[PDB]
């Protein structure tokens, strides 16, 4: 009987990676319209863009990694 | 341009369409009682 | 209405001409021709036969044949109802 | 017969690359021998 | 039931389609 | 003889089959005859139709619908007799 | 020195039988025979269950009828359009 | 019951997936004239305009695989339309062939790349630019993003096809089914209507398969 | 009863990947309005477009992973 | 015992369509605003917007594949 | 034990059509704000507006017709 | 355990309302911004913007229609 | 075992509030933009916005009173 | 039993607070790009947004409430 | 049992992390855009992404902290 809780658990708790790609999304779109008015700023930009993606990515692998620990 | 077939075939279409029409009756009526015996007995 | 007028009327003018004469019971005086037409398929049954003839003629008859089978087939659903 | 002399370039100058196909045998013989064993183990 | 482990024939065949036939039709074009 | 098999008579077809020999040509011939007989009658010409397709098309679906039989009629079957 | 092509190739009714049938069975069947034929082919088919009709069917016929009205509805421009690209290439080099 | 025809690899006494896969080429003539017939006068425009929209980007060692692409745009689009017909057995629905597909063109691009600029191609995986401090975090990022491109280019083929074939024999099910009670029309419309994007839907899939590769070559040349 | 959970965890798995579908539909929809601004750096504009894409199916992809792997 | 749970898995799993309708919601909506900027060029960003459209719809339709396949 | 159990997933497979929900709210919201700056040219924007909602709504649909087949 | 079966589909149907909610929420946004760009165009906004949040709630309220069909 | 589907039951219903709270958040948001623009017709624009965020506190308001009568 | 029913229902319940976290991110950017423009009007822009992250954590507050009433 | 329930608690519960993941995209979203069109402000748009963030990531450890609760 507790095999079919952890496996349930673990199914239930891999859901919550689903924001980190709507964030994705958001981010890399900002840029392509950020870059059209100022192509000359496209330097500094990046910088921004990356540190959202990584944080966005980085919660999507915290809740993994809890999903994981449930699992196991 | 129609044309005038030979009559030799054109009797023997209708009958066989007669002897079909028998055929078709015939087998009927002897296929409805099996039926419902072989589904009451499925019963 | 107007695709009934120039396909119906031709119809029963066009078809009606085509068919008819075609496909209508014999008169019983062509009975006498038809048994002659056995008679000239006895005299090639006994001997003779193909007397290496066109596969084309062969071709003919047996798709007239077939046309003549099929009626009987058309006659099971008559009675089918 | 008359038809290597045909792509017979190509093959030689720059399919070179694009020849292995090692990767793809191999991961099909790794895959079939794995099912092989399970379906013996029945 | 895409996976039945007999996939050597197709891989084959497709491989000599894709490498053989096609590019030497194509090959007889002009632009 | 050497005609074209729709020309041979019928008691003739025993010597035909002694003039089938380079008729296949190795098997391979006879195609490569079948291929080039319908190409450059119904595709090869100043100006063609759809139908020059729509042959070959029908000729796959039958061909697909003769393989799937077994099935079909093993459960499919709407009746019984 | 390629010979030219002829300008047409041949004559099909219904877009998918040829004349040539119904030429071949005229002096017996006459002019009306072979369609009774095709008629009785079809239905001794349906009679007795060589061809079943399973969800397919539908989906053949929806098939078809998208076809056909792409072609009814298209066929002559894309002709046309064919011819216009030959006329263009002999121009340029003749000139 | 369902999955009958994708599992089926041309049932018969002998195999036939070789003929199945083989027919397709026997729809494409090879000219042999100055002027031509209509019916290859299409294609070859067809095939001049789409080359001269993909392979315009790369300098001139993409040049050279242009042959490569062209084969394979036209023949998995052959493959694709001619599965729409009622019986057809699409090979493109079999994982085996996507998978044999997808590795070699990925491996050829990857280790051509670091043969000729083996400095340039080794940095790809650092972004450009500055990425702040958090450098050894997305360094392992892009490098398992890397091994990722070729199971996703062959999963999304093997299940988008399956998925549209599925629905439409349910929903040709559907509407046998309910002839015997009431009548409904709306369903055959519902056919007939998903039928049009079932049509579309494959070429989009084709363009989508080479243009990935186009720029994964395009990226280590 | 333990397949039976097997199978009930990596039903309710799959859920996860709605998440590449609205990022996927966010990147491409700027694109557009980015370009019809300024219509003359396409080849900048399309290489963010893909790299965005490229890097937002990665969690979708994941969570199915997990579902198969829990599943078999 | 085991239908059940098959069941309930595949309900649970169908309901991955949702990030699909957005992301083609959002698309088309982007490319209406988008055309009104300029009405030269409809057919270059009704292009765009097709591909988009389709993209998104391969990116979510495979979920209802695991759906028939438990249920099969 | 049977229909009980087929009444929870059925009805658990009816949450798909709430993503439709948003993709049409989203689409005629843009329809507004892109005319608002060009007042001309209504005809071309409701014919996409419609295109884009009836494609969303058939999305929806999809899940519906699954619904309706896990109940009987 | 017929009765235990329900009320937990009834529960999860019930949940279809957040994209009716999400919708309804995004129309009106829209309007208001749009309206500020352009106060003469407004009675075509407000029935845009009527038609819109009726279409929209039309859609919400079928998830509440099976919920109660099915409770009862 | 009834009181178990029944708790459950109203733990499912309640997850119906995320949208009206996701909604919420856009009408204000782009009251900001809107008279950041045009400051002079600052009254008109609240009514539009007060009248959003009623209708969507009135669909949560719903799915709390579903769940409460489910609970009860 | 019932205990068990209990945890599951109180465990499901916090899933719908995720609205207000989504919000007073595009809240919050509003402020972002509205200050951009004429940046001295600053006073009324931060009063509107209070009210709006005022307004949605009080929806997610009261989306809470109801799983400490359920677990006591 | 008891540890069925704490499964199943500590799965459903971990799952109120995606508002905070899209949260966060769309803060550094609405930032890349808005230094693009007016620079030199950079002290207020970084202040603002700031606080943003961290209501976003508080919003997020409530729930990871009902999930401790409800595990232990």
């Amino acid at each position: 009987i507790d095999t079919a809780a952890k496996f349930i658990g673990a199914g239930a708790a891999t859901v919550g990676v689903a924001g980190s790609g709507a964030g994705i999304g958001t981010v890399f779109g900002s840029l392509i319209i950020g870059y059209a008015r100022n192509p000359s700023l496209k330097q500094q930009l990046f910088s921004y863009a990356i540190l959202g993606f990584a944080l966005s990515e980085a919660m999507g692998l915290f809740c993994l990694m809890v999903a994981f620990l449930i699992l196991f | 341009p129609p044309v005038q077939v030979s009559p030799l075939i054109k009797l023997g279409r209708y009958s066989a369409l007669f002897l079909g029409v028998a055929y078709g009756a015939k087998r009927y009526n002897y296929l409805k009682p099996r039926a419902e015996e072989e589904r009451r007995i499925a019963a | 209405v107007n695709a009934a007028v120039t396909y119906s009327k031709p119809r029963l003018a066009t078809f009606w001409h085509y068919a008819k004469v075609e496909l209508v019971p014999p008169t019983p005086a062509e009975i006498p021709t038809a048994i002659q037409s056995l008679k000239k398929i006895v005299n090639s049954a006994q001997t003779g036969s193909f007397k290496q003839l066109t596969v084309k003629e062969a071709l003919l008859n047996g798709l007239v044949a077939t046309e003549v089978l099929m009626w009987f087939y058309v006659g099971e659903i008559i009675a089918r109802a | 017969q008359f038809q290597f002399t045909g792509i017979k370039k190509y093959f030689n100058s720059y399919t070179l690359t694009g020849r292995m196909n090692c990767v793809l045998a191999t991961y099909g013989g790794i895959a079939l021998l794995v099912l092989y064993f399970k379906l013996r183990s029945k | 039931q895409l996976d039945t482990s007999t996939w050597f024939i197709t891989i084959t065949s497709m491989i000599m389609t894709l490498f053989i036939l096609f590019q030497l039709k194509i090959s007889n074009y002009s632009y | 003889k050497d005609r074209r098999l729709l020309e041979v008579k019928l008691g003739e077809l025993p010597s035909w089959i002694l003039m089938r020999d380079f008729t296949p040509s190795g098997i391979a011939g006879a195609f490569q005859r079948g291929y080039y007989r319908y190409y450059n009658k119904y595709v090869n010409v100043k100006k063609g139709s759809v139908a020059g397709l729509s042959m070959v098309l029908a000729a796959y679906v039958v061909f697909n619908y003769c393989r799937s039989y077994k099935e079909l009629k093993h459960e499919r079957l709407r009746k019984y007799h | 020195p390629v010979p030219p092509l002829p300008e047409h190739g041949g004559k099909v009714r219904l877009g998918l039988i040829p004349e040539e049938f119904f030429q071949f069975l005229y002096p017996k069947t006459g002019v009306t025979g072979p369609y009774v034929l095709g008629t009785g082919l079809i239905l001794y088919l349906l009679s007795k269950e060589i061809y079943v009709i399973t969800a397919e069917t539908f989906s053949a016929i929806s098939t078809i009828g998208v076809l056909v009205y792409i072609v009814k509805k298209y066929g002559a421009s894309i002709g046309a359009f064919a011819d216009k690209l030959n006329e263009q290439k002999i121009a340029q080099l003749e000139e | 019951n369902l999955f009958a025809s994708f599992i089926a690899p041309t049932m018969m006494g002998l195999p036939i997936v070789t003929l199945i896969i083989m027919f397709p080429s026997l729809l494409f003539p090879t000219p042999k004239r100055l002027i031509n017939n209509r019916t290859i006068s299409i294609q070859q425009w067809l095939i001049q305009l789409t080359s001269k929209q993909m392979m315009a980007i790369h300098n001139q060692k993409g040049q050279t695989w242009s042959l490569m692409l062209m084969s394979l745009i036209m023949f998995i689009g052959s493959t694709n339309i001619l599965g729409l017909l009622p019986h057809s057995f699409t090979p493109t629905t079999q994982l085996s062939m996507n998978l044999g597909m997808a590795i070699p063109l990925w491996s050829a691009t990857v280790f051509t790349g670091f043969r000729y600029k083996t400095k340039t191609s080794l940095a790809h995986f650092l972004p450009q630019g500055t990425p702040a401090l958090l450098i050894p975090m997305l360094v392992i990022i892009e490098t398992i993003s890397l091994f990722i491109q070729p199971v996703a280019l062959a999963v999304r083929l093997t299940a988008n096809i399956t998925a549209g074939h599925l629905l439409i024999h349910l929903i040709g099910g559907a509407t046998l089914a309910l002839l015997n009670i009431n009548t409904m029309t709306a369903f055959i419309t519902f056919t007939i209507l998903i039928l049009l994007t079932i049509l579309e839907f494959a070429v989009a899939l084709i363009q989508a398969y080479v243009f990935t590769l186009l720029v994964s070559l395009y990226l280590h040349d």
